[PDB]
C-alpha cells in the first residue's frame, strides 16, 4: 500500500511542476493586456456605424465620407428588412 | 468473523459508487505527456502574442492602413441594397393579392346549368336549395 | 463639386466613382429623412406568420 | 486480505478523482483548445496594424485580407448609382406600407 501511494504522488508533482513552469509567465502579463485590448476593441467598435500611396490617400478621404454617409442613411433595422424579401414572394405564390 | 464480513460489505459498497463518479475519468490512456507538450507550445505562444500586441497597442495604437475602410463600406452598401429591394417587393405583393381576389369575387361563370353566375352566387344557390331539402325532411 | 472625368483615358477613375457614389447617398439620405423618419420595419414575423 | 485489497484500490481512486482537473487529458486538451484560438486571433490582429492604425486615426499596396473587398467595391459602387431613381421611388412609398398591409389582410 505504501509503495503504490508513493509512486502515484510522485507522478502527479512531476505532472504540477512542469504545467507551473509555464503557466507563471501568462498569469503576470493578464491585466495589461486584458485592458489595453478591451480599449483597443472598443474604439475599433466606434468607427463602423501620380504616386499610388498618394492615389490611396485621396481615395480613403473620399471613402471617408462614404463611411460617414452610411453611417447616416442606414436605418437600425435595415439587415432585417432585407431578409424578409423571400417571405414576401413565398406569401404571393401560395395566394 | 461477523464484523470482517460487515466490514468487506461497507468497503465494497463504497468502492462501487466512487467508480461510478469517475466514469469520465476512466477512459483511453492519451499519451498525458503530449498533451502538455502541445499547452507548453499554446502558452508560450500566447504569452508573446500578448506582449507584441501590448507593444504595438502602446506604441501605434494607443502597408497602407486603408483595408477596413473598403471593408465597411462594401458590407454596408450591400445592406442597403437588398433592404431596398426587400420594401419595394412588398408593396408589389400586397397590390398582386389584392387584385387576385378581386377578380375572383367579381368573376361570372357557367358553373351548372343555363344560368350564368358568380361563385359566390351559385354557392349561396347551392345552399339554400340544401336548406330547403333538409327544413322539408324536419317536418316529416 | 471638383470631380474629375469618370474615364481618364480610356480607364475607369475609382476616385470619381466614389465622389459619385457619395452624391447619390446624398440624395438618398434626403429622400429618407423625408418619407422614413423613424425606418420602416417589415414585421417578418408577421409575414412568416 | 481482500478488505485490504479493495481498500487501497478506493484510495487510489480517490487520489485520482481529486488532482483531474489538473492532470487528467480531457481536462487539458480543452485548455488548450481555448488557448489556441486565442493565439490566431491575435496573429490576425497584428497582421492588419497598419489599416487599423488608419481607421482608428480618420500593384496596389493592400494588405492581401482586404484585397476581396477592395476588387468588390467597383462593381457594387456602379450599381448602386445605376438604381439610384428606383431607390428613390421606393423610399416614397414606405408611408404607404401600413395601408398596403391592411389591404391585404382584408
Amino acid at each position: 500500500r505504501d509503495l503504490t501511494l508513493l509512486q502515484r504522488e510522485e507522478r502527479l508533482r512531476d505532472l504540477i511542476e512542469k504545467q507551473d513552469e509555464v503557466l507563471t509567465p501568462v498569469v503576470t502579463s493578464k491585466d495589461p493586456f486584458k485592458d489595453n485590448y478591451t480599449t483597443f476593441a472598443t474604439a475599433l467598435d466606434s468607427t463602423r456605424h501620380g504616386n499610388r500611396h498618394r492615389y490611396l490617400e485621396e481615395l480613403q478621404k473620399h471613402l471617408a465620407i462614404t463611411k460617414s454617409l452610411l453611417e447616416e442613411i442606414m436605418p437600425s433595422h435595415a439587415s432585417e428588412n432585407a431578409e424578409s424579401f423571400d417571405t414576401i414572394k413565398d406569401l404571393e405564390n401560395i395566394v | 468473523m461477523s464484523n470482517s464480513v460487515e466490514a468487506l460489505l461497507e468497503i465494497s459498497s463504497s468502492l462501487k459508487a466512487l467508480k461510478e463518479e469517475c466514469v469520465d475519468l476512466c477512459s483511453s490512456v492519451t499519451d498525458g505527456d503530449k498533451v502538455i507538450q502541445s499547452l507548453r507550445l499554446a502558452l508560450t505562444d500566447f504569452h508573446q502574442l500578448t506582449i507584441a500586441f501590448n507593444q504595438i497597442y502602446a506604441n501605434e495604437f494607443q502597408m497602407s492602413p486603408m483595408g477596413p475602410f473598403f471593408q465597411f463600406v462594401h458590407q454596408s452598401l450591400s445592406t442597403c441594397f437588398k433592404e431596398l429591394e426587400s420594401i419595394a417587393q412588398f408593396t408589389e405583393t400586397s397590390e398582386n393579392i389584392v387584385d387576385v381576389v378581386r377578380e375572383r369575387h367579381q368573376s361570372k361563370e357557367k358553373w351548372a346549368g343555363s344560368t350564368i353566375s358568380t361563385l359566390c352566387e351559385k354557392m349561396k344557390e347551392l345552399r339554400q336549395s340544401y336548406e330547403a331539402f333538409q327544413q322539408s325532411s324536419l317536418q316529416d | 463639386l471638383q470631380m474629375d472625368n469618370v474615364y481618364e483615358a480610356g480607364k475607369v477613375n475609382l476616385i470619381t466613382v466614389v465622389q459619385l457614389l457619395n452624391e447619390a447617398l446624398k440624395l438618398v439620405s434626403g429622400e429618407r429623412s423625408l418619407y422614413d423618419c423613424k425606418g420602416v420595419r417589415l414585421d417578418l414575423q408577421y409575414l412568416h406568420g | 486480505a481482500e478488505i485490504n485489497q479493495k481498500s487501497l484500490e478506493l484510495e487510489l481512486l480517490r487520489l485520482e478523482k481529486e488532482t483531474a482537473d489538473i492532470t487528467h487529458p480531457l481536462y487539458l486538451g480543452q485548455k488548450h483548445q481555448a488557448l489556441q484560438a486565442m493565439n490566431s486571433h491575435l496573429e490576425a490582429v497584428l497582421r492588419e496594424k497598419r489599416s487599423l492604425r488608419q481607421r482608428l486615426a480618420q500593384n496596389l499596396p493592400i494588405e492581401a485580407s482586404y484585397h476581396r473587398f477592395t476588387a468588390e467595391l467597383l462593381p457594387l459602387a456602379v450599381n448602386f448609382i445605376e438604381k439610384l431613381e428606383i431607390y428613390i421611388k421606393t423610399i416614397q412609398t414606405i408611408p404607404k406600407i401600413p395601408d398596403c398591409a391592411s389591404n391585404m389582410d382584408n
